[PDB]
């Protein structure tokens, strides 16, 4: 039980600027439009300077869940408006997300598994 | 900069001593020190503020704010009233649980004491049902825990 | 006795409980630490409510993007705008606004957001417009400020308005200095406004359609 | 400490610094010295819609009575109209009556509503004789109460019937002033007005 | 810029004598006053820190 | 019958540690308790009376 | 108050903030609630490295004896070994063997080092009868202190004589678990070991 809480990491030049929003469902379905709109939310303006983050709680029912294959959520990235460029500027701007657990988690259990192994 | 100002200043009364006049040190001088000063202040402050709005479950993370903007001495309610309909307030909190329908008609001597009767649905049954909430509010959301309360009905000629 | 609604029985029988029920009311344990919420408190959140246009073919005082009156939470197809206030028909609420425009560095042009507050918008007649700068306004000056705030509380002449009907208040954004379009950059730096609702209500119930 | 658009914090302004310096005139020192006696009001409320002029209208032509029932407009105004944008009030009305030598009267009240048949005397009356001076105050209720729509325009209905007839032409005035505004006024001053597009 | 967040604060507070729910006024609105706040903080913050090892 | 509408109360009050709203437990079931209550009363009281004027 | 990389102070991590507001679920009021009764190390270490299972191996043939001395990776492990990056410990053995109808017995210890000639009971015995229970518990030293390279792997040698001969098979069986681990652990958790690439 605990949350996944996730980095969103935006790279550009000092010069252009723009926001994008990042929806999550915590369920989740099949894609799945603007509902992103619904569900949760987190705004993003770039900037001065990176990073950013949203968070989950936890959210399912029992108590404990399955770390296997059975369950978990849908993540979009979603432009609202542009990322602008000048004359002299970088043009093309990117990401990177990387996500980590804590600080509420924990784990139950040991298990054999495995990977083979690795 | 912050002592220079200061120092056009003392310059200042450097001819002050001079009550002509009065003086305050041609022209109006008496202010080369700025407004506190020249830095920074609002504008490019930057960060200058960043602002980090919230709302149920979604977060508006804003980089370049400008002002609240309010117009006048808004003072805003909660009604009211004065009165508008005394219907307070109500739900959802109050309007998705009530009494509600959810029967029909059947009967007479075709049924033998263990033969079935009516069986009503599941908690599906206020969702599909086409009024309460049990329509709008748990058509957005997917997980519900709640209690039940029954009135059955059932009245025959004496 | 229920809400809205009285049942009056003349022969009752008995509560008929099982086992000591104590019931509840989470949990919790926990079941998805979302709680709880609206309506009370789903109802009232930001939401998006906007497009994209631009470029020069505006001159200063040509209009822009008109955002609708209460009727415009309604006929979104998301929070409650939709599910409860498409039962009930009376709704009294504040407003409460965030406007984006995020442009690239290196332009310059004005944006201007109005709140009218349901003048007759007469033909606002054409020398009026300062005038439209008394109003509960807000200037986004695009070379700094990539945000603007703004908080309304409604007046209108009703004590309630009827839900998709009579309305209210319309956001106006308006134009200020055609933008300045440095060669070269992108063309387009749309708009967003996204809104979200104070404490809310709704009464007078009325069948489902109307 | 030189202001900033889309900056702080609301519709307020300032003291708009105490500059220049001086010097002497020159950018301050500015202090306020009440010419008048003083009432000051007239840069105040109240005072001013407290005056009266007004619509000068109603013409009469004689055949034959009844009503028709005006509606007054409260702008108009159209003289000293050139103040406003808000919503409300709860007038004084000024009627005057220029007809046969001292031969006839005339009876008058309002209003709301919509329509009647009707005997007019149950809402009110007000027996004015020939030739005689326009003196009326109005208090408010429903009136729903919500404010009046503030340019509708302007809610309303006034009823005059000039009872019996003699033979020769009859002719009215209304003059309007509403006292002890509430106004506030409301959301001032939005309907900027400006259209100066006359 | 500083007032101004506690403005929209000071809103909230206008419609949170709605003990629902609770409320803290949609959409937890409760602090857009932002985190001290907009401003400045640390990255541009330049001189930002200079270091002089 | 007579503790059993106070049950149905009990209940609500069983639900009512959730101020929403407030509640008093959809819908408005704060009284399920009867006006004292589904008797008699009056009516058929009978002998409900019997007068002897 | 969003963070930034490249940026203040250090590898700590926060509190990461007590948003949203509530709402209710919806960003924070995560409390811990211990479900467990509690043990609660299934989250902490020792616990873990307490339990045991690893290697199933060292299948045996008979002729003759000797040795041969067999290399403990301590991983493999292969089982559990999703776990670690770090080096050290102390180790707990547990060897069983599975031989002649209770006609045999295995004679072993452990060891470092390099090699020897020789009578092995010098540095230790443990005569474990045939068809019994896998029951060892070594301490440490030279074990040259200064921990164990950590992936070498994994520093040692076990050494199994299996005595008299019945002229039938013969196997064995070898589990590990190591408790109390010092282990801190050290420099974690670098060697990411993120393979994965199986």
């Amino acid at each position: 039980r605990g949350s996944l809480i996730i980095r969103l990491s935006i790279y550009a030049s000092t010069f252009n600027r723009g926001r994008l929003r990042m929806g999550f469902f915590p369920n989740c379905t099949h894609d799945t439009q603007l509902e992103l709109d619904n569900a949760i939310y987190t705004i993003c303006d770039i900037g001065s300077d990176n990073s950013f983050e949203l968070t989950i709680p936890y959210s399912f029912s029992t108590w404990m869940r399955k770390t296997h294959g059975h369950q978990l959520g849908l993540f979009q990235v979603e432009v609202l408006n542009r990322l602008t460029y000048n004359s002299s500027s970088p043009n093309k701007v990117h990401c990177i997300v990387q996500g980590r657990l804590g600080d509420d988690a924990k784990f139950f259990c040991p298990t054999g598994s495995l990977v083979s192994f690795q | 900069l912050s002592n220079v100002e200061t120092e056009a200043n003392n310059i200042i009364s450097g001819n002050e001593v001079g009550g002509e006049i009065i003086t305050k040190v041609a022209d109006d001088a008496s202010n080369l020190l700025g407004p506190n000063s020249f830095a920074t202040t609002a504008q490019p402050e930057n960060k200058d503020v960043v602002q980090a709005t919230t709302t149920v479950n979604t977060t508006n993370l804003t980089q370049h704010p400008s002002a609240p903007t309010i117009p006048f001495t808004p003072d805003f309610r909660n009604v009211d009233n004065f009165h508008s309909m005394a219907y307070d307030i109500t739900t959802g909190d109050k309007n998705p649980s009530k009494l509600i329908r959810l029967d029909t008609a059947s009967w007479q001597t075709s049924y033998s004491r263990q033969y079935k009767i009516t069986t009503v649905e599941l908690p599906k049954s206020f969702w599909d049902d086409t009024r309460k909430p049990a329509y709008g509010q748990a058509k957005y959301f997917a997980a519900v825990r709640c209690g039940f309360h029954f009135q059955v009905q059932v009245n025959v000629n004496q | 006795t229920t809400v809205n609604t009285t049942n009056l029985t003349q022969h009752p029988s008995a509560p008929t409980i099982p086992f000591t029920p104590d019931f509840r009311n989470v949990d919790n344990f926990h079941s998805m630490a979302y709680d709880i919420t609206t309506g009370d408190k789903n109802p009232s959140k930001l939401i998006r409510l906007d497009t994209a246009s631009w470029q020069t073919s505006y001159s200063r005082q040509y209009k822009i993007t008109t955002v609708e009156l209460p009727k415009s939470f309604w006929d979104d197809t998301r929070k409650p705008a939709y599910g409860q206030a498409k039962y009930f028909a009376a709704v009294r609420c504040g407003f409460h606004f965030q406007v984006q425009v995020n442009v690239n560095q290196g332009t310059a042009g004005s944006a201007l957001v109005v709140y009218e507050p349901k003048p007759v918008i007469d033909s606002r007649q054409y020398l009026e417009f300062g005038s439209l700068t008394n109003l509960p306004h807000v200037l986004m000056n695009l070379a700094e400020t990539t945000q603007a705030d703004l908080c309304i509380p409604y007046v209108a002449d009703t004590n309630y308005v009827k839900t998709d009907s009579s309305d209210l208040g319309q956001l106006r954004v308006y134009v200020w200095t055609p933008l300045s379009v440095p060669t070269g950059a992108s063309n387009e730096v749309d708009v967003t406004v996204m809104g979200s609702l104070l404490q809310l209500d709704f009464q007078n119930p009325r069948p489902y359609g109307e | 400490q030189s202001i900033s658009p889309n900056e702080l914090g609301l519709t307020s302004a300032q003291d708009d610094g105490p500059l220049g310096n001086e010097k002497p005139n020159y950018f301050l020192n500015f202090r306020t010295m009440n010419v008048d006696i003083f009432t000051v009001s007239h840069t105040k409320v109240d005072n001013i819609f407290g005056r009266a002029w007004y619509v000068a209208s109603h013409d009469f032509n004689n055949g034959d009575t009844w009503r028709q029932k005006l509606t007054f407009p409260k702008e108009g105004h159209g003289m000293l109209s050139q103040f406003f944008a808000y919503f409300t009030g709860e007038i004084n009305i000024h009627i005057l009556y220029m007809a046969e030598q001292g031969f006839l009267r005339v009876a008058h009240t309002y209003d709301t509503e919509d329509n009647r048949k009707t005997f007019l005397s149950s809402n009110g009356v007000i027996t004015i004789p020939a030739g005689e001076q326009m003196t009326l105050s109005v208090p408010f209720y429903s009136n729903k109460p919500l404010r009046t729509v503030r340019h509708d325009s302007a809610l309303g209905f006034l009823m005059c019937r000039p009872m019996m007839h003699g033979t020769t032409r009859t002719t009215a005035e209304v003059y309007i002033s509403l006292r002890c505004p509430n106004f506030f006024f409301p959301v001032p001053a939005p309907k900027p007005t400006g259209s100066r597009a006359a």
